[PDB]
Parts: structure tokens; C-alpha cells; sequence
């Protein structure tokens, strides 16, 4: 699972 | 994918999840 | 996908989930 | 998909879910 | 899809769910 | 993927998760 | 599952 | 399942 | 299932 | 099933 | 195929040959 | 195919040959 | 295939031959 | 295949031959 | 394959032959 | 070619 | 070609 | 070719 | 070729 | 080729 | 495509571009 | 493609570009 | 592709570009 | 690809570029 | 690839470039 | 785009 | 893009 | 891109 | 890119 | 890139 938080 | 001119801009997020291609 | 001129703009999110292509 | 000039604008979200192509 | 000039505007959401193409 | 001119811009994040290619 | 939170 | 929250 | 919440 | 809530 | 409640009975044979989905 | 309540009975044979879906 | 509640019964045979998905 | 609740019963045989996924 | 709750029953045989995933 | 013989 | 013989 | 014989 | 004989 | 004989 | 007896002649060109089948 | 009797002749060119099958 | 009797003739060129199968 | 009787003739060139199979 | 009876003829060139299989 | 020129 | 020139 | 020139 | 020149 | 020249 790709979990990316942008700022 | 052939001849792809991918030019991301400012703050662009692209996610390709489990491609086969 | 052939000859794709992908030029994302500011703050653009594209998600391709399990493509076959 | 051939000859696609994809130019996302400001705050544009595109989701392609399980394409075959 | 051939020769598609996709130019999303401000705050535009496009979802393509399980296309065959 | 053949003949890909990938030119990331400023602050661009690309994630390719488990491709087959 | 892709879980992305933008700002 | 793609779960994206925009702002 | 695509679950997107915009703002 | 696409479940999108706009604002 | 989405939200399929497949409940085979007694002695039921189902064959799906080369689907694309 | 969405929301399919497939409940095969006794001795039922279903064959789907090369679907696209 | 998403959200598939596959509940095979007694003596049920399912064969999926060369799917693409 | 996402969110598959596969619950085989008594004496159930499932064969998936050369899937791509 | 993501989020698969595979719960085989009594005497269940599953064969996956040359998947790509 | 699917060749199934039932009993 | 689907060739099914039922009993 | 799927060749299944049921009983 | 899948060749399954059930009983 | 998958060759399975069940009982 | 099933049971296709393709017998090209002299100087015959056939092009199938991105079929799904 | 099943049971294809492909018998190219003299000087026959066949091109299949990105099939899915 | 199953049961393909491919018998190229004299000076026959076949090109399969990025198949999925 | 299963049960392929590939019998190239005189001066036959076959090119398979990045197959997945 | 299973059960492939590959019998090249006189002066036959076959090239398989980056297969996955 | 298929671009074929015949002779 | 398939670009074939025949003679 | 497949670029084939025949003679 | 496959570039084949035949004679 | 496959570059084959036949004669
Ligand atoms: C065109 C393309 C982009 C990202 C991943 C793949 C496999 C293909
Ligand atoms: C045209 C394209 C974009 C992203 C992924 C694929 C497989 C293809
Ligand atoms: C035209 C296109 C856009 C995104 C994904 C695919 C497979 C194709
Ligand atoms: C024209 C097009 C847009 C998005 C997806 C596909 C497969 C095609
Ligand atoms: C075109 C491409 C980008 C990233 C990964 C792969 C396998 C292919
Ligand atoms: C709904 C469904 C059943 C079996 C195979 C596929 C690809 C889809
Ligand atoms: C509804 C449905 C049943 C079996 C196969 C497909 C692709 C769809
Ligand atoms: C829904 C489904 C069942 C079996 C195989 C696939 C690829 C998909
Ligand atoms: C849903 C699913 C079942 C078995 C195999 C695959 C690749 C997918
Ligand atoms: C969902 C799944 C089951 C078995 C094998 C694969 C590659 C995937
Ligand atoms: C019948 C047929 C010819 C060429 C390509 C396909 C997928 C099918
Ligand atoms: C019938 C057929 C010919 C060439 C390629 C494919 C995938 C299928
Ligand atoms: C039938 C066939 C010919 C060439 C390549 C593939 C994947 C399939
Ligand atoms: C049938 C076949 C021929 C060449 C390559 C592959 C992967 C399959
Ligand atoms: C059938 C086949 C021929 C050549 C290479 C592969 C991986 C498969």
C-alpha cells in the first residue's frame, strides 16, 4: 500500500 | 508505453500502482 | 499508450490503478 | 490511447481505475 | 481513444472506472 | 517502456509500485 | 490500496 | 481501493 | 472502489 | 463502486 | 466485476474462459 | 457486471466464454 | 474484480482460464 | 483483485490458469 | 492482489498456474 | 475450447 | 468453441 | 483448452 | 490445458 | 498443464 | 478469434493495432 | 486466439501491435 | 493463444509488439 | 501460449518484443 | 509457454526480447 | 497511428 | 506507431 | 514503434 | 523499437 | 531496440 502525505 | 514525453509540473504527484505493461 | 504528451499542471494528481496496457 | 495531449490544470484530479487498454 | 486534447480546468475531477479501450 | 523522455519538474513525486513491464 | 492525502 | 482526500 | 473526498 | 463526495 | 455475491450450490460447475475484465 | 447475486442450484452449469466486461 | 464475496458450496468447481483482469 | 473474501466450502476446487491481474 | 481474505474450508484445493500479478 | 462432460 | 454434453 | 469431466 | 477429473 | 484428479 | 484459417497471399499486409480480444 | 491455422504466403508481413488477448 | 498451427511461408515476417496474452 | 506448433519456413523472421504471457 | 513444438526451418530467425512469461 | 505507404 | 514501408 | 522497411 | 530491414 | 538486417 502506497501511503504518501504531501505537506 | 512508447514515446511518452512526461513533463511533470510544479507539485505534481503521479502514482502507478501494479501496472503490467 | 503511444505518443502521450503528458504535461501536468500545478497541483495535479493522477492515479492509474492496476492497468494492463 | 494514442496521441493524447493531457494538460491538467490547477487542482485537477484524474483517476483511472483498472484499465485494460 | 485517439487525438484527445484533454485540458482540465480548475477543480475538475474525472474518473474512468474499469475501461476496456 | 520504450523511448520515454521523463523530465520531472520542481517538486514532482512519481511512484511506480510493483510493475511487471 | 493507494492512500494519498494532499495537504 | 484508491482513497484520496484532497485538502 | 474509488473513494475520493474533495475538500 | 465509485463513491465521490464533492465538498 | 464488482459486488458479486457468488454462492455456488451443490455440484455446480462454473467455467470462465479467457475473460478480459 | 455489478451487484450480481449468483446463487447456482443443484447441478447447474454456467459457461462464460471470452467475455470483455 | 472488486468486493467479491465468493462462497463456494459443496462440490463446486470454478475454473478461470487465462484472465486478464 | 481487491477485497476478495474467498471462503471455500467443503470439497471445492478452484483453478486459476495463467492469470495476468 | 490486495486485501484478500482467503479462508479455505475443509478439503479445498486452489491452484494458481503461472500468474503474472 | 471448453470441453466439459457432465456424468 | 464450447462443446458441452449433458449426460 | 479446459477439459473437465464431472463423474 | 487444465484437465480435471472429479471422482 | 494442470492435471488434478479428485478422488 | 476462434477457428481462423488465415492464408495470406502474395504481397499481403495485415496490421492489427491494439486489439483486446 | 484459439485454433488458428496461420499459414503465411510468399512475402507476407503481419504486425500485431500491443494486443491484450 | 492455444492450439496455434503457425506455419510461416517463404519470406514471411511476423512482428508481435508488447502482447499481454 | 499453449500447444503451439511453430514450424518456421525458409527465410522466416519472427520477433516478439516485450511479451508478458 | 507450455507444450511448444518449435521446429525452425531453414534460415529462420526468431528473437524474443525481454519476455516475462 | 498506423502509417503504411504501399510502394 | 507502426510505420511500415513496402518497397 | 515498429519501423519495418520491406525491400 | 523494432527496426528490421529486409534486404 | 531489436535491429535486424536480413541480407
Ligand atoms: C506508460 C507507463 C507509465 C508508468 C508505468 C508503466 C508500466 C507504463
Ligand atoms: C497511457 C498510460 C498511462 C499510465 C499507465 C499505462 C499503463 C498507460
Ligand atoms: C488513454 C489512457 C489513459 C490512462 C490509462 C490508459 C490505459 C489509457
Ligand atoms: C479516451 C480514454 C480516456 C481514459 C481511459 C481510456 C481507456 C480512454
Ligand atoms: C515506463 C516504466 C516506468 C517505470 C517502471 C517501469 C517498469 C516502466
Ligand atoms: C465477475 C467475474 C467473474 C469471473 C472472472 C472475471 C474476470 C470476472
Ligand atoms: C457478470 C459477469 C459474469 C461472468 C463474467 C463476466 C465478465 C461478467
Ligand atoms: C473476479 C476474478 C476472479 C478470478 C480471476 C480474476 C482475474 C478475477
Ligand atoms: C482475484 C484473483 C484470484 C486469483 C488469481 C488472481 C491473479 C486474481
Ligand atoms: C491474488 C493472487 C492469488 C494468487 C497468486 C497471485 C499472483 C495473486
Ligand atoms: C482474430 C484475431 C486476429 C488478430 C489479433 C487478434 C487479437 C484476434
Ligand atoms: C490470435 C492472435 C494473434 C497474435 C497475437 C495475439 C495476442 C493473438
Ligand atoms: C498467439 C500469440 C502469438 C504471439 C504472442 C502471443 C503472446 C500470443
Ligand atoms: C506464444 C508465445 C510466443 C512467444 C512469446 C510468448 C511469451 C508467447
Ligand atoms: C513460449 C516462449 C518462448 C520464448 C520465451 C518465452 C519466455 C516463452
Amino acid at each position: 500500500s502506497v501511503q504518501i502525505v504531501y505537506k | 508505453c512508447d514515446n511518452i514525453k512526461h513533463v511533470p509540473g510544479g507539485g505534481s504527484v503521479q502514482i502507478v500502482y501494479k501496472p503490467v505493461c
